[PDB]
RNA sequence: ACAGAG
DNA sequence: TCCAGCTCCACTTAA
DNA sequence: TTAAGTGGAGCTGGATGCTCTGT
């Protein structure tokens, strides 16, 4: 990321002082000890997920005592929640059913 | 339910054909020019200065134009018709008249009328002879009531200036590269300099380039050079994104591999590279002073306002790389047409500077040298130097002017009387920018920006298909204006100066720039009360009716434009859901009580433009109308030109079949006007019983057609018959061509000069 | 809607009317204020301001790499001389910042201290931006290059050399810096207000808002009206209302200026009341007991004889005789202007005037019964 | 962070704070007064030109609506682009010919900018 | 029939993408034989094409992935000792893609074109995170360069052909079966030729240059025979074959 | 673009089921019903474009691009997609065309129209380089084609 | 061509070689299909089919 | 080519000749079909122009009915009087001895 | 050099 | 307006 | 340490439909 000397305002470089690294300007004394953990993440675009689960996938999320869907009031459909964006998205919830004589897509 | 409905709103139509519209325009350049720009040419050199022996100067006072005359024989002068200058092929011009202020010793000599040169006066214009005259009076000068003008006389022939078609100048087109990067570039034209400046990412790092610097320098130094010499304040300017920042991050880094932090430091590094024509810095301060962006103005080398300018640049060219909005060409809003007018005015410009040279160059022959007895200019005053010039570039049809670097060929062209279709079409032609260089398709389609101000159909058929156009029947074409006004509305109404911020504020979400020809005059929050009360003040009569203003809602910009040469077009304002024109304004229009003008003032009828058409919403009749409509249209056949006004019922045919009859009907035989009998042209083509169409058209009655028409109508039945009409051939009647269908005549033309040469003899 | 919160009376102040700036620095944020640094210098051309400050930053602090000071003070200063130097000590001890003009004319931008209750203003004399200088870079590039290696029409108004002799003219002029945590900022802070009362009438800013549109958006450098109406208040019924008569009862006053009254009752509009535009149509031109004729005075040579031969009008109405003609002083070239197209020709009578006594007492205005003879 | 109204502005520094807060606030270019006895033009009248007392009466209205009362004239005023640097409101004194004083007298954040009611003045009178 | 060819539309070889110059540019861009064209398509059979989930296998094996499209957070963290760049693979998007890729196969991606970074300035701390220690790169450029990788290690290919654009699964419509062809919009036949799981001796392709390259002259006879015969097809004209034979 | 190709298929439903109830009442003995069956001039797509519904104008394959921001026309609302608002023609050549179907099939005839004259400089050099290429091949009389050599 | 003010040329050959190497190999006659496909392009058109 | 717009200036054209009108075939309006149909029954003619037709070689009447009407046909420059051209031998060039 | 025509 | 050759310059292997 | 063979990038030079019919 891009930091800026509060003094001259030309752009920060890291370097490496004699006790630690340091942010310090090209033109003007001005250093700044990094003295703690600082971090910038960046969370880039993830693949579509829509045509890798269709046909059979392996997924995994059933569980005992789980919810029968809503149409055919039966478990014999998956569920499961995926980031469809980066992981700082709130992850959405979808579920399909699969029955003799009965195909739908749900959410 | 259904909306009422007033019946008579076609009637704006034959009002609006009285003042505007139809050959009009080339009327009102021409009188534009003859009336302010040959007196505004001439301000801007008012005085000439011989080198040697001051206190010796030529002034200029007074300019004018004056009436047609001719110089005879034995130095007898005369008015003249149109048609006399037709028949014994001379041109039709006009004195030019100047009085002048010099100096023989005595220090105040001064004339009143010193001929200077010969303007082709253009016809029907205000210095022309059959303005304002009676149609019985054509009768005693030879020549139509229907004749439209705007076509000059240049010895003998009829030639017309065509409408031209260019891209705007002034303002930033962001488009691709062939290579595929994207950049902008903005063609900074005043009337002074023309040149263009770059804006290219070759390697994800921003370089700007010009047709002066021997390489591309980077824009960080640019900026650094230009007083601002912070890297915050810089990354301020372009935006404070964070993949904005991350774009320009390595922009920055190669600012800092250099040891360029400080200004003088910038301007050697910029002097360092300039094509040579105080070196190092000055000549790069005195280029970044004047030559690029040559536009935006710096008022004592302050670099502030160019500063955001080109900041304003790079931010969009980052906008526009990740997702792919380049700038069409073919959006006609950002076209302007330049008419005859504005053609003579750098055609005048240039030849009475080269006057002025010429004049200069012989009063520096003769001062120092020859003789004590103070000479006069006056005996020096060669008229063939405008004349001629003029003469030359109307009639040979090119405007070689070296001092703007215009080399444009083809403007002029003979007008064309094979009927009298031909002679109208031809003076709402419209010729295009690219000119058949290659086969481009991109430009030869039919951009949806024309609805109303271009016709659909009329178009040629060959190798100019889309590359000349036509006019519909209800568009205007604007001047430039005073633009006095409008900057003095728009610093009450909320818009901030740009001095006073850093670049922060342009970045910020509901902070909007606002625009005037390419200057930023600052910025402004809540721009729709400036919409809304800019267009209050439009209608209300202050600011003049062909000022329009847009908002660019992606690039959050809100356009004022006040130049000249964009195309209008008149609506019917409608509020909550009523038109603003009622029936008892229609009545008081037939009966004579207003006229168009005082449509325009009471806020009923305002004049929209292709940049202010996007914001609006129109509805075509009155049961279109829902809430969120702004304007309605007048009449729908003004969609369709001059030339496809002929065809009945041309919606229920297939579109190439308009075209064809566009064609065509420049083409068939009839009667050119009702001097058509005393008039020796080099080919006409009539009619022997021409007779007036039966299902016509209105437009056929606004432009007076069935008074002089081209065709004979035909009992027609539709069968097959004897195998000779197969494919398109028809099968006529002997005793129908017997009795006078289909007879026509044919007029040509022999002429025989008999000159008189220097040797003292003669032809015979 | 009503004014229902805080009606917050505005007052004018103009005590520190030449004296106070506002200084903004665009690459410094809001927070991180100069409060604590110790100013050195403050200097200023009082026309054409230009304001460089220097700013003092310590040395022991760890934000200061002494490793670099020492080399960038090495490369601007001379390494003994400290005759004239930039510097005192073996360091960077100063920043120094340097000014650039926002805009000339700064007569509506206004200051305003809010106290309780009320609102104070004050106007400024200017807006300077003050930007860190990077001028001992180029100081220190100069010690490195110092080191080792009947004339013709001219334009020099418009150049940099003679510009930076022109500015540089004006001496400098030396100031003081008090902070904001000094008492002396306290005691000049009250000089942005104004003592007054809370009633004050203000005998200025009388113009009414239709003046103020007027004034401030002007007339196009002067108006031109001839046709609103297409013909000019003379055709289409005669009179009509686009060139608006109540608006203008003085372009037909010019133009038809004898008619009958009744025509104009008719042709004036139905939507301007009675008494309003009786006391429109009566002040502008004379009447002549219910005959309304125009104002000589705007339309022509002296007014003296024409308001004489309006009286003339008055006393018979045979008007004028042909001695009496004489006797009314008109110009004596024209008077086939003034009385021959406005009169009826009966033998050995003069004039017929085209209006007689009309019926205005047959009409119901009581006012013109009496205001014919007072004017 | 939201953008703040002037409506918003008026009402936290009465009932929130009685600490007083140096505003900018830009009027419009001519003030609708009569340079008294000033050698002339009908020209520009500014707050150059006027002398100390009421100049006017702020209106808050309901539903935010906040005029400039400045006599027979109700102006309309409007949050301006909300800077968020320092801005110091300084005074300068040249008491003496090449000698002065310095004075910092506090810290600028908000913005006003204040333009005629072009509805409301062209109501009365159209055109 | 270059004459009679409007340069027509509705061509997407029947799967509503995948556009193709057809007409008459396309039998210029056949008989000038150029090296480079544009839209090139290597239609690739697949073996074993009885089921999708054998086809997206080797789809994802020659489709372009970036590293950046794999990578739930990519950060760089500064210390008081070192500073470097840490990506931290989403292993869940690896395992529903069904992919050949963890943190070692990473690291092997990396130092391949990539500023002369060392193997050992790279290490696989987890099975998900990989470091990147960067290093001076002392020429015409400061250390300060960890801005050059941070938005440069995304765009590095950990699994596929770097040359493929995109493809897809494409199917047929006919009653009697359902099986699995493939349309790899790319430009390296021979790699589509030897990834496992693709039927090598029956794939196809439009640009006569890389046939030549790969299988022969004779192939690229063969493949300039059917290409124009093809492009002749589609827009309503009919040529003899020993034409278009007596051309290649 | 998934949009795209259910409207697309909506609107080509209308034009054939539209065109396919005109065949159903013109009698025979019609003119162009005549020249449609023994294939001399015309076709169905002609009988059924002048009698029943025009189809849906397409500039180069897709429906009508925006030519004004975010929108065909300013005739139309921003952002809306429907079929009369981005080339549709509901009406038939009988009874008339409005002014936006009008302007969107002159839109679509001009493609028409530039690709025959453009043509004309994107086939004959084509075929001049052809010519000059393959114009010394020559069957011979032993069965062969030998070049030039 | 289409009978719509369409012009076409003519050359008469001026040799007995010309007129034989004419009327063998570029008969109308002789020249019934197209060298393309092999198929016929004298044929019937409107109203011969009508 | 889908000119309908021909086949309705005919009817238009029929029904005002009959009549002493001019029907307007302005664009986007004009007269409708259905007022022009009425003009022709009313001056005894068919409702769609179609006419009964007595052959005029053979004398008898043809089957179908053919479609009356004046259309203003216009006559174009191009006469092929002066478009035919022949040169049998003639003036050659002066550089190229090529006609 | 420009406009036409196929 | 689009596209093959020609020449300059870093980039590894190898001694 | 450097000689050398081969990649990649910028510059350069070539080309862009057939006729008549008039000024
Ligand atoms: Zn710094
Ligand atoms: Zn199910």
């Amino acid at each position: 990321m891009l930091l800026f000397c509060p003094g001259c305002g030309n752009g920060l470089i890291v370097e490496e002082g004699q006790r630690c690294h340091r942010f310090s300007c090209n033109t003007c004394p001005y250093v700044h000890n990094i003295t703690r953990k600082v971090t910038n993440r960046k969370y880039p675009k993830l693949k579509e997920v829509d045509d890798v689960l269709g046909g059979a996938a392996a997924w995994e999320n059933v569980d005992s005592t789980a919810e029968s869907c809503p149409k055919c009031e039966h478990p014999r459909a998956y569920f499961m929640q995926l980031q469809t964006r980066s992981a700082d998205e709130p992850m959405t919830t979808f579920y399909k059913c699969c029955n003799a004589q009965c195909g739908h897509r749900w959410r | 339910a259904p909306i009422p409905t007033v019946e008579e709103k076609w009637r704006l139509l034959p009002a609006f054909l009285k003042v505007k519209g139809l050959v009009k325009q080339h009327i009102d350049s021409f009188n534009y020019f003859i009336n302010v720009e040959i007196k505004k040419i001439m301000k801007a050199n008012e005085k000439v200065t011989s080198d040697a022996d001051p206190m010796w100067y030529l002034k200029y006072l007074n300019i004018y134009v004056g009436l047609p005359d001719v110089e005879e024989s034995f130095n007898v002068t005369r008015p003249v018709s149109p048609h006399e200058c037709r028949l014994r092929d001379m041109t039709y011009s006009a004195p030019i008249t100047v009085d002048i202020e010099y100096t023989r010793g005595s220090q105040r000599i001064i004339r009143n009328a010193l001929p200077i040169g010969r303007m082709p006066i253009m016809l029907r214009s205000s210095n022309c002879v059959l303005t304002g005259k009676t149609p019985a009076e054509f009768a005693k000068l030879n020549e139509c009531p229907l004749d439209p003008g705007g076509y000059f006389i240049v010895k003998g022939v009829e030639k017309v200036i065509l409408i031209q078609e260019q891209l705007s100048k002034n303002r930033i087109i962001v488009e691709a590269d062939r290579k595929g990067a994207v950049g902008a570039s903005v063609t900074s034209s005043t009337h002074e300099k023309k040149s263009r400046t770059n804006m290219a990412v070759k390697q994800g790092r921003f370089y700007l380039r010009h047709n002066t610097l021997s390489e591309d320098i980077p824009i960080v130094i640019i900026f650094k050079a230009m007083g601002v010499e912070s890297d915050q304040e810089i990354v301020q300017m372009i935006g404070t994104e964070e993949h904005v920042m991350a774009a320009f991050g390595p922009s920055l880094e190669e600012c800092q591999k250099a040891q360029i932090f400080t200004q003088m430091q910038a301007l050697k590094y910029i002097g360092n590279k300039v094509r040579r024509q105080k070196t190092k810095i000055e000549e790069a301060r005195e280029l970044l002073a004047s030559t690029i962006l040559t536009h935006v103005p710096v008022k004592e080398f302050n670099f502030r306002a160019k500063c955001i300018y080109t900041a304003v640049m790079v931010r969009r060219v980052i906008l526009a790389q990740g997702d792919n909005k380049v700038d069409d060409r073919d959006y006609y809003g950002n076209k302007r047409l330049e008419l005859a007018g504005q053609l003579l005015s750098l055609l005048f410009e240039d030849l009475f500077k080269k006057f002025n040279s010429e004049m200069k160059k012989i009063a520096d022959q003769v001062i120092p040298k020859q003789r004590a007895a103070q000479f006069d200019v006056v005996k020096h005053m060669r008229q063939d130097q405008i004349t001629n010039g003029m003469v030359n570039a109307i009639s040979t049809g090119n405007w070689s002017l070296k001092r703007f670097k215009m080399d444009r060929q083809g403007v002029t062209q003979v007008l064309s009387r094979l009927s009298y279709i031909s002679a109208l079409g031809m003076m709402t032609r419209i010729s295009s920018q690219f000119e058949k260089t290659r086969k481009v398709s991109g430009p030869r389609s039919l951009q949806p920006s024309q609805w109303g101000m271009l016709c659909p159909s009329d178009t040629p058929e060959g190798e100019a298909c889309g590359l000349v156009k036509n006019l519909a029947l209800m568009t205007h074409i604007t001047t430039d204006m005073e633009d006095g006004p409008i900057v003095k509305l728009a610093s009450n109404l909320g818009v901030e100066d740009v001095n006073l911020l850093c670049g922060e504020e342009l970045s910020y979400p509901n902070v909007f720039l606002v625009f005037l020809n390419g200057n930023i005059l600052g910025v402004i929050r809540d721009h729709k009360k400036l919409v809304n009360t800019f267009r209050l003040m439009r209608r209300a009569g202050y600011i003049n009716e062909f000022v329009s203003i847009s908002t660019n809602l992606t690039d959050r910009c809100v356009y004022i434009s006040s130049d000249g040469g964009r195309l209008c077009r008149p609506y019917i304002i409608v509020k909550k859901q009523k038109p603003a024109v009622t029936n008892k304004h229609m009545e008081e229009l037939a009966q004579g009580y207003r006229n168009f003008e005082d449509f325009l003032h009471e806020s009923l009828v305002e004049y929209l433009d292709v940049n202010e058409e996007n914001d609006c919403n129109i509805a075509l009749y009155e049961h279109t109308i829902n809430k969120d409509t702004t304007h309605l249209e007048i009449e729908p056949f003004t969609l369709l030109g001059v030339c496809a006004g002929l065809i009945p019922y041309p919606h229920h045919n297939q579109s190439p079949r308009n075209t064809y009859q566009c064609a065509m009907g420049k083409q068939a035989m009839g009667t050119i006007g009702y001097n058509q009998r005393n008039r020796i042209d080099t080919l006409m083509y009539l009619l022997a019983y021409p007779q007036k169409p039966m299902v016509k058209t209105k437009t056929i009655e606004l432009i007076e057609f069935e008074k002089l028409p081209a065709g004979q109508n035909a009992t027609v039945a539709v069968m097959s018959y004897s195998g000779y009409d197969i494919e398109d051939a028809l099968v006529l009647n002997k005793a129908s061509l017997d009795r006078g269908f289909g007879r026509c005549l044919v007029y040509k033309n022999a002429k025989c000069t008999l000159k008189r040469y220097t040797n003292q003899t003669f032809d015979k | 809607d009503d004014p229902v919160v805080q009606e917050i009376d505005v007052y004018l102040a103009k005590s520190l009317a030449e004296k106070l700036y506002l200084f903004q620095y665009p690459v410094r944020p809001a927070s991180m204020t100069y409060d604590d640094i110790p100013h050195l210098s403050a200097k200023i051309k009082p026309k054409q301001q230009k304001v460089e400050l220097e700013m003092a930053i310590d040395t022991l602090n760890p934000n200061y790499c002494r490793s670099k000071g020492e080399q960038i003070a090495l490369n601007v200063d001379g390494a003994c001389a400290d005759e004239t130097s930039t510097y005192s000590s073996k360091l960077m001890d100063k920043q120094t910042f340097c000014s650039s003009q926002t805009t000339s004319n700064t007569s509506r931008y206004a200051a305003a201290l809010y106290r309780q209750g009320e609102l104070h203003l004050t106007p400024l004399h200017g807006i300077l931006q003050l930007r860190p200088s990077f001028s001992y870079l180029d100081k220190a590039d100069a010690k490195h290059r110092e080191r080792e290696a009947e004339q013709a029409r001219q334009r020099r108004v418009q150049s940099y050399e003679f510009l930076q002799k022109k500015h540089a003219e004006e001496p400098w002029v030396h100031l003081h810096y008090y902070g904001l945590r000094d008492s002396r900022s306290e005691h000049e802070r009250q000089y942005l207000l104004c003592p007054g009362s809370s009633g004050v009438e203000n005998t200025e800013l009388v113009k009414s808002p239709s003046e103020y549109l007027m004034m401030l958006m002007p007339p196009s450098q002067e108006e031109e009206k001839d046709k609103p109406v297409a013909p000019s208040n003379v055709l289409s019924m005669a009179q009509l209302r686009t060139l608006p008569l109540a608006d203008q009862i003085k372009i037909l006053m010019k133009n038809v200026k004898v008619m009958p009254f009744a025509n104009l009752m008719s042709l004036l509009g139905p939507s301007i009341d009675s008494v309003a535009v009786l006391r429109g149509i009566q002040k502008v031109a004379m009447l002549v007991q219910g005959n309304w004729v125009v104002k000589s005075d705007i339309l022509y040579v002296l007014c003296r004889g024409r308001d004489f031969v309006m009286w003339k009008f008055t006393q018979s109405r045979w008007v004028v005789r042909k001695e009496v003609a004489t006797v009314t002083k008109l110009c004596a070239e024209d008077v086939k202007d003034f009385l021959e197209h406005m009169a009826v020709v009966r033998i050995n009578k003069g004039w017929e005037f085209i209006l007689p006594y009309d019926g205005e007492f047959i009409k119901k205005h009581p006012d013109v019964v009496q205001r014919q003879h007072m004017l | 962070l939201p953008k703040d109204v002037s409506v918003a502005e008026l009402l936290r520094e009465l009932s929130l704070t009685k600490e007083e807060e140096l505003l900018f606030l830009q009027l419009p270019d001519t003030l609708p007064g009569q340079p008294p006895t000033q050698d002339i033009a009908e020209n520009a009248c500014t707050l150059a030109d006027l002398t100390e007392g009421q100049v006017g009466k702020l209106l808050i209205r309901k539903s935010g609506r906040v005029q400039l009362l400045l006599g027979k004239v109700t102006l309309d005023v409007t949050m301006g682009t909300a800077c968020s640097f320092l801005q110091e409101l300084v005074s300068v004194g040249l008491g003496d010919s090449r000698t002065g004083e310095m004075t910092v007298l506090g810290h600028v954040k908000h913005k006003l900018v204040c333009s005629p009611d072009f509805e409301s003045l062209l109501d009365h009178k159209h055109r | 029939p270059g004459t009679q060819m409007t340069l027509k539309t509705f061509h997407f070889a029947g799967v509503a993408s995948m556009n193709i110059t057809l007409g008459v540019p396309r039998i210029k861009e056949i008989i000038n034989a150029s090296k480079a064209i544009s839209t090139p398509i290597i239609t690739a059979q697949l073996d074993k094409d009885d089921d999708a989930d054998y086809a997206r296998l080797v789809k994802g094996r020659i489709e372009k992935t970036l590293l950046g499209e794999i990578s739930e957070y990519i950060e760089e963290v500064f210390l008081p000792d070192d500073c470097f760049i840490l990506v931290k693979l989403s292993l869940e998007r690896i395992r529903l893609l069904r992919l050949e890729v963890n943190a070692e196969t990473v690291r092997y991606s990396i130092c391949t074109s990539k500023l002369r970074v060392k193997p050992g300035d790279v290490a696989v701390h987890g099975e998900a995170v990989v470091c990147v220690t960067p290093r001076e790169n002392s020429k015409s450029s400061m250390y300060y360069v960890l801005q050059f990788l941070k938005e440069d290690l995304p765009k590095v290919v950990v699994q596929g052909i770097p040359e493929v654009s995109r493809a897809v699964i494409h199917i047929d419509e006919q009653s009697g079966k359902e099986k699995y062809k493939l349309l790899v919009e790319g430009d390296n036949l021979r790699a589509v030729m030897a990834t496992h799981g693709v039927k090598g001796t029956r794939t196809t392709s439009n640009n006569t240059y890389e046939v030549e390259k790969t299988l022969g002259i004779e192939a690229a006879r063969t493949t300039i025979i059917n290409e124009i015969q093809y492009t002749m097809v589609n827009h309503g004209m009919s040529i003899d074959r020993r034409h278009v034979m007596l051309l290649s | 673009e998934t949009l795209e190709a259910l409207i697309l298929k909506e609107l080509s439903v209308i034009r054939d089921h539209a065109g396919s109830a005109c065949l159903r009442e013109l009698d025979k003995s019609n003119s162009p019903l005549t020249m449609a069956l023994c294939g001399s001039k015309g076709s169905f797509i002609n009988i059924s474009q002048m009698i029943a519904c025009v189809g849906q104008q397409a500039i180069s394959g897709s429906r009508v691009p925006d030519g004004f921001e975010n929108r065909s026309l300013p005739h139309f609302e921003k952002h809306s997609k429907l079929p009369a608002a981005k080339g549709f023609v509901a009406n038939s050549f009988y009874s008339g065309l409005t002014p936006t179907e009008f302007f969107f099939h002159t839109m679509a005839g001009r493609e028409g129209l530039v690709d025959t004259a453009v043509k004309t400089a994107e086939t004959g050099y084509m075929q001049r380089r052809l010519v000059k290429s393959l114009e010394d091949l020559c069957s011979q009389y032993d069965l062969t084609v030998r070049s030039s050599t | 061509a289409d009978f719509d003010g369409d012009e076409m040329n003519l050359h008469l050959p001026q040799t007995e070689e010309a007129k034989a190497e004419a009327l063998v190999l570029m008969g109308t006659k002789a020249n019934l299909v197209t060298p393309r496909n092999g198929e016929p392009l004298i044929a019937a058109i409107q109203d011969f089919l009508t | 080519r889908m000119t309908v717009g021909k086949l309705i200036e005919l009817l238009a054209g029929k029904a005002g000749v009959l009549d002493g009108r001019f029907h307007y075939g302005t664009a986007f309006g004009g007269s409708k079909v259905k007022d022009v149909c009425e003009d022709l029954v009313r001056h005894g003619y068919n409702y769609l122009g179609k006419d009964y037709v007595t052959s005029g070689i053979t004398g008898e009447p043809l089957e179908a009915y053919i479609y009356f009407g004046p259309v203003y046909y216009q006559k174009l420059k191009h006469m092929v009087l002066d478009k035919m051209h022949a040169r049998a031998r003639g003036p050659r060039a002066v550089l190229t001895r090529q006609p």
